[PDB]
């Protein structure tokens, strides 16, 4: 079991990029997924987050807006897309999951599936 | 009636009021069978279910916790990620300072939101509908009846634990509640500024999506007994601000109504 982030890089600011976050080991269509992310000297801040039935969506305010969280089951892969890119957004992005609601969203606690991660760079 | 309904249109919002005087059982109400999002003020009932669950003693058992239990918004649980907080620490924190991570620590040690459902409808609250953390909790759409009450069952509730009849507290921690609440810092502008000077308040605020404002308080007499009131409000568009001062004017027509 592991949880693969692709999409991240070099690009420019105003500009977009797609994160992709693929699994492998089990399948991930009931878990409930979402994003973190860690900047240099900055502290781990909570990104998005998706539920697995009606798929209900939670944004951070400093991403609401610019950022869309969207799955794919049968491909075992979830993505973000990220729009109107501002330096701040400049982070390695990690991946996040659990099968169950066993604490809040924004809590990184909650989250028993973690990735390694990927670098955005604006 | 008419100045709740003038009150409304001032502030483009909706209003939900309900008032109990607690020594003549006189009501003041206003769509007080209205559902709105609870926001923060359900940190009242979750201490009050924390201290029907815990005794005193039991609130000095320290609970520690990492950078990973932070959410949105906490300026006290942010101080003391190294040395943990005990249960009462916790309860200071979330009731005072409306913190968050507090907030959502109380709720696991309970058993989260589903078990505070369990323990609000056995005191007969068959209307608060809790079911998530902090500060997800905060976003109700219109309709959803997800993290909502009405004010009649915020008062109803609120009155159980703080007051002595029907005591769902015994006298020691209903005191901790009350002094807690007494002691909000966030409150200034709402309640407490449509009450006259030298009546005690003790409230719990709220603020979610839709502009919801709300506001719950006991609040006493310089002589005699208290008043429960809850004063909840929403608007019509999601990214709606909200203004305090709706609370504080509303709060002086009941005041008015009462008296």
């Amino acid at each position: 079991v592991q949880l693969q982030e692709s999409g991240g890089g070099l690009v420019q600011a105003g500009g977009s990029l797609r994160l992709s976050c693929a699994a492998s080991g089990r399948t991930f269509s009931n878990d409930h997924m979402g994003w973190f992310r860690k900047a240099p000297g900055k502290e781990r801040e909570f990104v998005a987050a998706i539920t697995p039935g009606t798929e209900k969506t939670y944004y951070a305010d400093s991403v609401k807006g610019r950022f869309a969280f969207s799955r794919d089951n049968a491909k075992n892969t979830v993505y973000l897309q990220m729009n109107s890119l501002k330096p701040e957004d400049t982070a390695v992005y990690y991946c996040v999951a659990t099968p169950y609601y066993r604490g809040s969203y924004y809590a990184a606690s909650t989250y028993t599936y973690w990735g390694q991660g990927t670098q955005v760079t604006v | 009636k008419d100045d709740f309904a003038k009150l409304e249109e001032q502030f483009d919002a909706k209003l939900g009021i309900f008032a109990l005087d607690t020594g003549t059982n006189r009501t003041v109400a206003y769509r007080p069978d209205e559902r709105f999002a609870f926001a923060s003020t359900i940190k009242a009932l979750t201490v009050g279910v924390l201290l029907q669950q815990k005794s005193i003693e039991d609130l000095n058992q320290r609970i520690t916790y990492t950078r990973d239990d932070l959410v949105n918004y906490n300026p006290i649980t942010e101080k003391h990620v190294d040395t943990g907080m005990t249960l009462k620490e916790l309860a200071d924190a979330s009731l005072r300072y409306s913190d968050n991570a507090a907030q959502n620590l109380i709720l696991k040690q309970i058993g989260g939101p589903e078990s505070l459902k369990k323990e609000l409808r056995k005191i007969g609250d068959e209307v608060t509908n809790p079911e998530r953390f902090e500060p997800e909790l905060n976003e109700v759409n219109p309709g959803e009846t997800q993290d909502t009450s009405t004010a009649r069952a915020l008062v109803t509730s609120l009155r159980a634990f703080a007051l002595e009849d029907p005591g769902k507290l015994p006298s020691e921690k209903r005191e901790l509640l009350i002094d807690w609440m007494k002691r909000n810092t966030t409150g200034d502008a709402l309640i407490r500024a449509g009450v006259p000077d030298g009546w005690e308040v003790a409230d719990k605020t709220g603020a979610a999506s839709y502009g919801t404002r709300n506001d719950i308080a006991i609040i006493w007499p310089p002589k005699g007994d208290p008043v429960v009131l809850a004063v909840l409000s929403s608007r019509d568009k999601k990214d709606a601000k909200y203004d305090d001062k709706l609370i504080a004017e509303a709060t002086k027509v009941v005041m008015k109504a009462l008296n």
